[PDB]
């Protein structure tokens, strides 16, 4: 029947919403934290390469 | 629009239900619903829906209010398409100016009317009062009173005032309008005087019945000039609004309310059914085949060649079913010969008859008024006269026919041989009556008996298919079982009818056809035996009803004797004209009785319908008072 045929085709496309919101919410959350990541060893890599530089100068004055 | 999926909506009597059912599956209709019982189940509702609907009566009802300020109200005809916030906005422009002209124009009537009333009393009491309208030094007091209450008022006036006041009054019929003047500081008591007396001052509405009289006045007289002449200007306007705007009050009326009937279908059909009848759903694939047939048994609601003509509605309504036995139909094909068949005139009685068919089809022009029966204006509901065509048919024919079965009476009440009676006279047809002559009279009387019996036999005959295709043994027993009394119930008759055949010869068979009767009456055991007695009362009315209809007839046949061949002297070819004095009277005397008489046919057929034999309306039960039903 035409009318139960498009029940199920619209149901199911509303399935497909669904999905493809969920799958949003999961690549949201994927991209966080692969700039999250990024920017942590950013902070790290600054700091040494100071504590280095500086340390060493220390190893001159002596 | 609504109901995207959409809407089918049938409508009808209870029993058809399932056979609808089936003719609505066969249209090409999908997703019916709800199909015994009811309550749909993701297919029903919200108040979103309702609500916007909510609009659609907001404006159905609006123009229907706008109109009815106005005057009138619209007609089914041609909705078109709008925005239902269109359709609204349209409303609202139109409306709110001519009930705006409306509300001005009751105001100014009522205006009209008060300051006509209260001017020239008022006038009178200006008149006498002034330059003491000012003064509240001195007080003076408006009040009118009557003739024989001048003394009255004055005694109670008297009293308070003594003489310290000056008392007037001025006339204008009907009395006179008064003033007392008093001084301020005695106002009290001359108010009191009234009071007593029980009269009471021209006190006006508003702010006039305030003032100071002269200045009063002429305001007063101010609105008596204006009021009717601004009523013109209001009611013109009003005029012009129905002039312009009834079509499309209409348009918009017509659209309103059958989206309103439109929406609340969904609605209903969307919970509930129709209740028993049926709904259902279309894709537009389905949509137009569906509605177009699928049998006359419902009503939806849409997102020789003489005897033929009645009957060929009638066939349709066979068809509607409820149970194995038949249904409603049958009366109007029955009625016919006899229907006519009373009437058995001549010249003056049933002969000019035409003439009033020849009105319905020609009309009058000679007393006020009527124009075209087509057209059915009308005193009492025009819209019934239309429709009743199918009735100026078979009334048409009731004339011509009945007046045939008077021409056979004539027959008989002309030709020398035959009776005493003129071939064709120098006076009338027709004309020493004497069908009367009571041998002659006793054959039509015994003419009318013979259609007595086939009704006894007609609706017993249906009551035992009545069981028989209802299955009821109860009534397929009680239609046959009353059969078995019946050759002795002949046999009885025929005794004294022949004066002799039975009743001492089928007498004896009286004794073996007794015993038949209440065989199958025992079957159903039945305590409900004493009825039988009853049931012999209903024959002889068969005769009686006929009797009548032969008797009432000939009397008046023999009625044109007094009316036309005589009445004062012996009327002869001009005291017979001065009869005619009376003779076009007699024409509307008989008009009256004859409206009487072929009431008389339908009870004598109800008695036998309502008794269940054929008919499934009997107190009510699906199909409806037989009055409105046989008519198509």
């Amino acid at each position: 029947s035409k009318l139960e045929a498009i029940l199920s085709q619209e149901v199911e496309a509303e399935i497909q919403a669904l999905l493809q919101e969920a799958e949003a919410k999961a690549e949201a959350v994927k991209r966080e934290a692969e700039e999250k990541a990024k920017a942590l060893l950013q902070a790290r890599e600054r700091a040494l390469e100071a504590q280095y530089r500086a340390a060493l100068r220390r190893a001159e004055s002596a | 629009m609504i109901a995207p999926m959409e809407k089918l909506v049938l409508a009808g009597p209870k029993g058809r239900a399932k056979e609808l059912l089936q003719s609505l599956q066969q249209a090409g209709v999908v997703h019916l619903e709800t199909l015994r019982p009811e309550a749909l189940s993701a297919y029903q509702l919200s108040p979103e829906e309702r609500a916007e609907l909510r609009r659609w009566e907001a404006v159905s009802a609006g123009a229907e209010h706008t109109l009815s300020l106005l005057g009138l109200e619209a007609e089914p005809a041609r909705p078109f398409p709008e925005g239902l916030e269109a359709a609204e906005k349209a409303l609202s422009p139109i409306q709110a100016h001519a009930e705006g002209l409306t509300r001005q124009k009751q105001e100014l009537e009522e205006e009209l009317a008060l300051a006509q009333a209260y001017l020239e009393p008022l006038e009178r009491l200006a008149a006498l009062a002034h330059g003491l309208d000012k003064s509240p030094f001195l007080r003076v007091i408006p009040f009118l009173l009557t003739e024989k209450e001048l003394p009255l008022v004055e005694e109670a006036l008297r009293k308070a005032l003594e003489d310290r006041y000056l008392l007037a009054h001025e006339a204008y019929a009907g009395g006179v309008a008064a003033l007392v003047v008093v001084h301020r500081k005695e106002v009290d008591q001359a108010k009191a005087a009234l009071s007593r007396a029980g009269v009471a001052e021209l006190r006006l509405p508003g702010a006039l019945g305030e003032l100071p009289l002269s200045e009063a006045a002429r305001r007063l007289k101010e609105r008596a000039e204006a009021a009717p002449r601004e009523l013109s200007e209001v009611r013109q306007h009003l005029a012009k609004l129905a002039r312009e705007s009834a079509s499309t009050l209409q348009s918009l009326w017509t659209r309103a309310q059958d989206e309103v009937a439109r929406l609340k279908a969904l609605e209903e059909l969307a919970s509930g059914r129709f209740g028993f009848a049926l709904l259902g759903y279309v894709p537009v694939k389905a949509k137009p085949k569906v509605e177009e047939a699928l049998a006359r048994h419902k009503e939806s609601v849409v997102y020789n060649p003489p005897w033929a003509k009645p009957f060929e509605l009638l066939v349709s309504f066979l068809n509607t079913p409820k149970y194995g036995t038949f249904d409603p139909t049958p009366v109007v094909p029955v009625f016919f010969p006899f229907w006519f068949g009373m009437i058995v005139g001549d010249i003056g009685y049933a002969l000019l008859f035409y003439l009033v068919g020849r009105w319905l089809s020609g009309y009058v022009k000679r007393n006020e008024p009527l124009v075209i029966d087509l057209f059915a204006l009308k005193l009492k509901p025009q819209v019934i006269g239309k429709l009743v065509h199918i009735l100026n048919w078979m009334v048409f024919w009731t004339v011509v026919w009945g007046v045939i079965y008077g021409e056979f009476f004539g027959t008989f009440l002309e030709h020398l041989g035959v009776f005493g009676t003129p071939e064709h006279p120098g006076l009338i047809p027709i004309l020493i009556h004497r069908i009367d002559t009571a041998k002659t009279a006793n054959l039509l009387i015994l003419l009318s008996v013979a259609f007595g019996v086939v009704l006894v036999f007609f609706g017993l005959a249906l009551r035992a298919y009545l069981g028989l295709k209802h299955r009821h043994m109860a009534h397929f027993w009680e239609g046959v079982g009353y059969l078995g009394g019946l050759v002795g119930v002949l046999a009885l008759a025929a005794s004294y009818l022949g004066n002799l055949q039975a009743g001492w010869l089928q007498g004896l068979m009286y004794l073996g056809f007794g015993v038949f009767l209440l065989a199958v009456l025992m079957s159903r055991i039945w305590l409900m035996i004493p009825e039988i007695f009853t049931q012999a009362g209903h024959i002889l009315s068969h005769i009686r009803i006929y009797a009548v209809g032969a008797a009432g007839g000939i009397l008046a046949g023999l009625l044109t004797d007094v009316g036309f061949a005589l009445a004062e002297r012996l009327g002869l070819l001009g005291v017979l004209l001065g009869l005619l004095v009376a003779g076009v009277l007699h024409l509307l005397i008989l008009l009256l009785t004859t409206l009487g008489h072929m009431l008389q046919p339908i009870r004598l057929l109800w008695v036998e319908f309502f008794t269940k034999f054929g008919f499934y309306e009997e107190n009510g039960r699906p199909y409806r008072p037989f009055k409105s039903v046989r008519e198509a």
